[PDB]
C-alpha cells in the first residue's frame, strides 16, 4: 500500500478528532468572554491545554510520511500544515528562555506608567486632543524614555533566539519565515517565492509616492498655520504633532485640515435615534444588505446565541465574529445607536459570510487565501454601505439631499488621512524589521537607521535626538508583542482591486468613490467563487477569479482618489512639494 | 417502532407528525447526523452508505426521518451514538457488521492493539444542543 493511501487515512482520522476538541475549547473561551468570573478562567485553561497537547501529538506522528511520495496536491497542503515543527526544534532551556523573554516584553508594555498616567487612556488623550507643543512633546518623550529603554535588551536577545529557531527550520532568518505565507510551489503558472514579495512592495510604493507628496505638503501648510513658530515650509513634519502616539494614522488631524469647514459631514445618528432604532434593527439591515447580492441569510443560532447588547455581569465588548465549528456562528458586540456601529455590523457580518462560505473544506483548509483576505472582504462592505445613495435608499437620509462637489472633497480627504497616510509607516517599519533580521543593520546602528528611514520614506523628523540606548520601534504594540505588519499594506491594495472589479460587474457609471453593489447578483457570484475555496488553491488563482490578474496592483487605489489628487495639485500651486532631510527641530 | 424511547446506532441498526423527511420509493431504526440523511437512498455513497448502512439500487419501501435535538443531546456531549469509519470493503444491501476489530491500514499487522497505522474503527457523534442544523441528531426509520 503506497505511502499516499496511508496519508489519506491518517488525515481523515485527524479531522474527525480535531473538530470536536476545537469546538469545546472555543466554547469555553466564549463562555469566559461573555461572562467574566473566577470559575471560567479555569474552564478556559483546561480545554486550551487539551487542544494544544492533541495538536502536538498529531504533528509528531504526522512527520513520518515523506512528502516526496505524494502526487495529490491537497494531501500535500494538509500534511505540510501539520508537519511544521516550531520552537520544538530548539532545546528545553532555549524554549523556556524564549517564553520568559516574550512574557516579560508583553507585561512591561501593558502595565507601563509615567509621571501618574498610563498609556490608555492617560497619554492617548494628550496625543489625540491637546493643542500644546510642550505638553505633547512631554507625553511623547516620556513614553519613549520610560518603556522602550526597558525593552531594548530583551529585544536584542529576542532577535538571536528567533533567528536561530528559524534557521533550524531550513529558512535563512525570521523575516524569511514570516514571508513564507505568500509562497506557492508545484502549480504551473501560479508560482510565487519568498523573495518576490519585497520586489512587489517596493515596485508599488514608487507609484504611490506622488499622491503622498501632495497630501504631505497640504497637511504641512495647515499645521504651519496651527503651530506657527515651529514648522519650516521645506522640511519634515515633527513626530509628536500627528494626532497619534506613533503617527500610524493621520485621522485626528481632520479638525485642523478640513477643506471647507462650513459644511458638516454626513452623520445619521440623529436620524436613527429619532426613529427609534435599536440594536437588532442594525443587524436586520445588515442581513438585508447581504441577502440583496445573493448571499444566504443568517442561522437561527446566530439570533439565539449572539451577544448583541451590553448586559449591564462583566464582559469584553470588543466586536468579534466567532466560528466555533459544527455549524456555530456568533458575534460578540455591545452595540449602540450610532453611525459607526451601523458600519461595524456590516464589517463583522462580512467576516461571518466568508466563514460560512468555506465550511465544507477539510479542517486544515479553512482560512483565507492568505493573511490579507478576511479584512479586505470585511472592509469593502463598509465602503459600499456608507454611500449617500445607500443611506438615502434605506430611508435614513432625506430625499431633499443633494450631493455637493465641495462635500465630496471633505469625504475624500478624511479617507486619505486614514488610508493613505499610513502606508509609508507600514512599509518602512516592516523594511526595518526585515533588514534587522537579515543582519544588515548591526546593533550599534539600530536607532541610527530608524531615524534615517523616517526622514526619507515617511517624511517625519524627531523633536529630540535619540542615542543607542533607545528602542523606539518596540514602543509599539505589534513590535514587542511579536506580530508581523505587512498584511495591512497588501490588504489595503486588495480591497480596492476587489471593489473595482465588483463595481465593474455591477455596471456603475461614474467615479469609483460613489459605487454601491447592492441589488447586484452578478457582483455576488464573483465574490462567492473566491470565498468558497478556503485555502485549497494558490492565492494567485483565487485573486484571478475575482479580478482578472494574478498579482498586486496599485492602479485602482489611485483611481479611487483621483478627484482629490486633482484638487491637491491645484491647491499646492504656490507651495514646495517634497521635503529635505536636513532641517531638524533641535 | 416509531415511538420507542431509545434508538440504536447506525452501525448496529435494529430490526423488527413532524416528519422532516418522508420519501417513498420490516422496520429498521437508527440515529444519524443531519446532513447525512441524504445518503439513505438507492445509489448513494459516503461513510454511511459504504460502511454503516447500504440500500440496494432497486428498492420498494419508504424512508422516514425527523429531528431529535431535544432528546438525543445534552450540555457536555452525548457520546453514546457511534458509526463505523474504516472497513476493508463496502457493504452489501441490508448487511450488518457489529465487529470491533482493529483496522490495519499498512503492511505490518496489528497485535490486536492500536498504534502506527492501526485504528479503532468506530467513532462517536458528540451531540450538543448548540450545534448547526446539519450536526444535530436525526432519527430514521426505513420500511421494507
Ligand atoms: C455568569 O457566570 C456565573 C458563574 O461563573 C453563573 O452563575 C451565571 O449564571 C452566569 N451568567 C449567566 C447569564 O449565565
Ligand atoms: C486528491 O484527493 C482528493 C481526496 O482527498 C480527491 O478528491 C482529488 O480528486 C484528488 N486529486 C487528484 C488530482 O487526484
Ligand atoms: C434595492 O432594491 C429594492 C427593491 O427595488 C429597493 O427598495 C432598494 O432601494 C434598492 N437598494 C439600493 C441600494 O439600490
Ligand atoms: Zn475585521
Amino acid at each position: 500500500s503506497t505511502i499516499e493511501e496511508q496519508a489519506k487515512t491518517f488525515l481523515d482520522k485527524f479531522n474527525h478528532e480535531a473538530e470536536d476538541l476545537f469546538y469545546q475549547s472555543s466554547l469555553a473561551s466564549w463562555n469566559y468572554n461573555t461572562n467574566i468570573t473566577e470559575e471560567n478562567v479555569q474552564n478556559m485553561n483546561n480545554a486550551g491545554d487539551k487542544w494544544s497537547a492533541f495538536l502536538k501529538e498529531q504533528s509528531t506522528l504526522a512527520q513520518m510520511y515523506p512528502l516526496q511520495e505524494i502526487q495529490n496536491l491537497t494531501v500535500k497542503l494538509q500534511l505540510q500544515a501539520l508537519q511544521q515543527n516550531g520552537s520544538s526544534v530548539l532545546s528545553e532551556d532555549k524554549s523556556k528562555r524564549l517564553n520568559t523573554i516574550l512574557n516579560t516584553m508583553s507585561t512591561i508594555y501593558s502595565t507601563g506608567k509615567v509621571c501618574c498616567l498610563l498609556l490608555e487612556p492617560g497619554l492617548n488623550e494628550i496625543m489625540a486632543n491637546s493643542l500644546d507643543y510642550n505638553e505633547r512633546l512631554w507625553a511623547w518623550e516620556s513614553w519613549r524614555s520610560e518603556v522602550g529603554k526597558q525593552l531594548r535588551p530583551l529585544y536584542e536577545e529576542y532577535v538571536v533566539l528567533k533567528n536561530e529557531m528559524a534557521r533550524a527550520n531550513h529558512y535563512e532568518d525570521y523575516g524569511d519565515y514570516w514571508r513564507g505565507d505568500y509562497e506557492v510551489n508545484g502549480v504551473d503558472g501560479y508560482d510565487y517565492s519568498r523573495g518576490q514579495l519585497i520586489e512587489d512592495v517596493e515596485h508599488t510604493f514608487e507609484e504611490i509616492k506622488p499622491l503622498y507628496e501632495h497630501l504631505h505638503a497640504y497637511v504641512r501648510a495647515k499645521l504651519m498655520n496651527a503651530y506657527p513658530s515651529y514648522i519650516s515650509p521645506i522640511g519634515c513634519l515633527p513626530a509628536h504633532l500627528l494626532g497619534d502616539m506613533w503617527g500610524r494614522f493621520w485621522t485626528n488631524l481632520y479638525s485642523l485640515t478640513v477643506p471647507f469647514g462650513q459644511k458638516p459631514n454626513i452623520d445619521v445618528t440623529d436620524a436613527m435615534v429619532d426613529q427609534a432604532w435599536d440594536a437588532q434593527r442594525i443587524f436586520k439591515e445588515a442581513e438585508k444588505f447581504f441577502v440583496s447580492v445573493g448571499l444566504p441569510n443568517m442561522t437561527q443560532g446566530f439570533w439565539e446565541n449572539s451577544m448583541l447588547t451590553d448586559p449591564g455581569q462583566k464582559a469584553v465588548c470588543h466586536p468579534t465574529a466567532w466560528d466555533l465549528g459544527k455549524g456555530d456562528f456568533r458575534i460578540l458586540m455591545c452595540t449602540k445607536v450610532t453611525m459607526d456601529d451601523f458600519l461595524t455590523a456590516h464589517h463583522e457580518m462580512g467576516h461571518i459570510q466568508y466563514d460560512m462560505a468555506y465550511a465544507a473544506q477539510p479542517f486544515l483548509l479553512r482560512n483565507g487565501a492568505n493573511e490579507g483576505f478576511h479584512e479586505a472582504v470585511g472592509e469593502i462592505m463598509s465602503l459600499s454601505a456608507a454611500t449617500p445613495k445607500h443611506l438615502k435608499s434605506i430611508g435614513l437620509l432625506s430625499p431633499d439631499f443633494q450631493e455637493d462637489n465641495e462635500t465630496e472633497i471633505n469625504f475624500l480627504l478624511k479617507q486619505a488621512l486614514t488610508i493613505v497616510g499610513t502606508l509609508p509607516f507600514t512599509y518602512m517599519l516592516e523594511k526595518w524589521r526585515w533588514m534587522v533580521f537579515k543582519g544588515e543593520i548591526p546593533k550599534d546602528q539600530w536607532m541610527k537607521k530608524w531615524w534615517e528611514m523616517k526622514r526619507e520614506i515617511v517624511g517625519v523628523v524627531e523633536p529630540v535626538p535619540h542615542d543607542e540606548t533607545y528602542c523606539d520601534p518596540a514602543s509599539l504594540f505589534h513590535v514587542s508583542n511579536d506580530y508581523s505588519f505587512i498584511r495591512y499594506y497588501t490588504r489595503t491594495l486588495y480591497q480596492f482591486q476587489f471593489q473595482e472589479a465588483l463595481c465593474q460587474a455591477a455596471k456603475h457609471e461614474g467615479p469609483l468613490h460613489k459605487c454601491d453593489i447592492s441589488n447586484s447578483t452578478e457582483a455576488g457570484q464573483k465574490l462567492f467563487n473566491m470565498l468558497r475555496l478556503g485555502k485549497s488553491e494558490p492565492w494567485t488563482l483565487a485573486l484571478e477569479n475575482v479580478v482578472g490578474a494574478k498579482n498586486m496592483n496599485v492602479r485602482p487605489l489611485l483611481n479611487y482618489f483621483e478627484p482629490l489628487f486633482t484638487w491637491l495639485k491645484d491647491q499646492n500651486k504656490n507651495s514646495f512639494v517634497g521635503w529635505s532631510t536636513d532641517w531638524s527641530p533641535y | 417502532v416509531f415511538n420507542a424511547t431509545r434508538f440504536a446506532s447506525v452501525y448496529a441498526w435494529n430490526r423488527k407528525a413532524s416528519f422532516s423527511t418522508f420519501k417513498c420509493y420490516y422496520a429498521d431504526s437508527f440515529v444519524i447526523r443531519g446532513d447525512e440523511v441524504r445518503q439513505i437512498a438507492p445509489g448513494q455513497t459516503g461513510k454511511i452508505a459504504d460502511y454503516n448502512y447500504k440500500l440496494p439500487d432497486d428498492f420498494t419501501g419508504c424512508v422516514i426521518a425527523w429531528n431529535s435535538n431535544n432528546l438525543d443531546s445534552k450540555k457536555g456531549g452525548n457520546y453514546n451514538y457511534l458509526y463505523r469509519l474504516f472497513r476493508k470493503s463496502k457493504l452489501k444491501p441490508f448487511e450488518r457488521d457489529t465487529s470491533m476489530e482493529i483496522y490495519q491500514a499498512g503492511n505490518t499487522p496489528c497485535n490486536g492493539v492500536k498504534g502506527f497505522n492501526c485504528y479503532f474503527p468506530l467513532q462517536s457523534y458528540g451531540f450538543r444542543p448548540t450545534y448547526g442544523v446539519g450536526y444535530q441528531p436525526y432519527r430514521v426509520v426505513v420500511l421494507s
